RNA sequence: GAGGAAUACCGAUGGCGAAGGCAGCCUUCUGGCAUAAUACUGACACUGAGGCUCGAAAGCGUGGGUAGCAAACAGGAUUAGAUACCCUGGUAGUCCACGCCGUAAACGAUGUCUACUAGUCGUUGGGUCCGGACUUAGUGACGCAGCUAACGCAAUAAGUAGACCGCCUGGGGAGUACGGCCGCAAGGUUAAAACUCAAAUGAAUUGACGGGGGCCCGCACAAGCGGUGGAGCAUGUUGUUUAAU
């Protein structure tokens, strides 16, 4: 999640495009998945229900 | 002295630490929301890292660093305030990176709060 | 309440300067229903701060001093989930005036001076130049604001 | 620089395995499965009491290891208390080797094997034809008939039948006692009785309630004005006192 602001554009422009790159990089997902660690049988179940919600809709 | 440099946004749910240092990796300034008066729930909101944001680079202006590069980790609030204090502040962005520590599967997290 | 905004209600003008801003702090400085009351001694405030500055039309005066009074940012409690947050917001002129004007009658009801029209027209000239407790408590208040200075929610 | 553990993304009602389970990458050793055709054996099959094997996690023994996490434990908070929840540390354990243990809501709460019984849409591994079509072995979502107390199941049956095995016979007492057997131990396994109660249960229904969700109203709150609670007095009540109050 690099951003290289160009010449004479705008800090906050540079930050949006910065923001939209972080996203697209999966960076504040990820960290909060490390926030507490997860029991298999959790993850499991979470999954289970996503695939089935998704299949769902 | 220095006119290039690197400000590392060091930014967590709790506080938010703004450091400046050269290129090379030592430290001219830095600043943090709960050195800046702000403690508890008011040090983890964005203003606090603006304002913290503020103080660096200010303090570091004086060394002589207009070019300077920003280093976002952390997934606190205050890690999008930081860079638009910088910017503001009359620094020369050079690039917007976020190099935040991520595991591949390494070390157990602590456990999950029964709250 | 809790559906509608009501239609607000007309205010006539006082009958000696013709100014609704000066009928409503007349009906702010009421009570019991005593307009005459509250018009003589709004009138004999305002006639002693003429006479001691030698001013011909006041009512600008009164503009003054109640734009000097009023505050801009008020601090206003919002909840999100259990946390009670000071938010600083901007205050409606409406809420504006009305804060300014109770805040003089509250200052001028605790003052020194012999009659309550005295009382009054002695916190009308503190306040012009910036002091008595109308002051005090838009101080107090920007305080607030400014301490907290920190949700934007 | 040292070290240990786990392998983000891929990642998927995806895959493999009898179940328990199994995720970085590479090599070695090795099991099963799926598939097309030909050839071969010629009922060699199914199930299976006792028995044997394997069997999550925790735990145990010996010897190593020890980064993070973390029972116990220590301190800090919260609280009426707080041997908790939250915070800061933290040891066994988690890791390895070789053995024990033999238990889990070890679950699909659904024994294994065989045949037959509308259909529709996904997905995995093959195959054959002309991007589709078909056919296979899995893996999902729906949905007839049928079944079911109902919920629901429905070619991966809880349907229609058959073979063999396991098990149940009111709720507690009790998966407890005693006796065997197994185990280093923790314990496991097999498994009663007295006594006690007229219930205990399943599914669904109508309400009510939730420190469940959504939408809405009322001086309910919020925004304000004026009070009550402090004084004296009026009045009512309690208590007390009285012959009665």
């Amino acid at each position: 999640p690099a951003v290289k602001v160009k010449e004479n554009e705008p800090v906050d422009i540079a930050i949006r495009r910065f923001k939209r790159a972080c996203e697209k990089a999966g960076v504040l997902s990820d960290v909060r998945k490390r926030e507490f660690y997860e029991k298999p049988t959790q993850v499991r179940k979470r999954k289970k229900a996503a695939a089935v919600k998704r299949y769902k809709k | 002295s220095v006119s290039e440099g690197i400000a590392h946004i060091h930014a967590s749910f709790n506080n938010t630490i703004v450091t400046i240092t050269d290129r090379q990796g030592n430290a001219l300034a830095w600043a943090t929301s709960g050195g800046q008066g702000f403690r508890g729930s008011r040090k983890s909101t964005p203003f606090a890292a603006q304002v913290a944001a503020e103080v660096a680079g200010k303090a570091a202006q004086e060394y002589g660093v207009k070019n300077i590069d920003v280093l976002v980790k952390g997934p606190g609030p205050g890690r999008e305030s930081a860079v638009r204090a910088l910017g503001a502040l009359g620094y020369k962005v050079n690039s917007i990176s976020d190099v935040t520590p991520i595991p591949h599967n390494g070390c157990r997290a602590p456990k999950k709060r029964r709250v | 309440p809790r559906r509608r905004v009501v239609a607000t209600r007309e205010i006539l003008p006082d009958p000696k300067f013709g100014s609704q801003t000066i009928a409503k702090f007349i009906n702010h400085v009421m009570s019991h229903g005593k307009k005459s009351t509250a018009e003589r001694i709004v009138y004999g405030a305002l006639e002693t701060v003429a006479q001691k500055r030698n001013i011909e039309d006041p009512v600008a005066f009164f503009e003054d001093v109640l734009e000097n009074v009023r505050p801009m940012v008020e601090v206003k409690a919002r909840r999100v989930g259990g946390a009670t947050y000071q938010v600083p917001m901007e205050v409606r002129p409406s809420r504006r005036t009305a804060l300014a004007m109770r805040w003089l009658a509250e200052a001028a009801a605790k003052r020194s001076e012999k009659s309550m029209a005295l009382r009054l027209a002695g916190e009308l000239s503190d306040a012009s130049e910036g002091k008595g407790n109308a002051m005090k408590k838009r101080d107090e208040v920007h305080r607030m604001a400014d301490a907290n200075k920190a949700f934007s929610h």
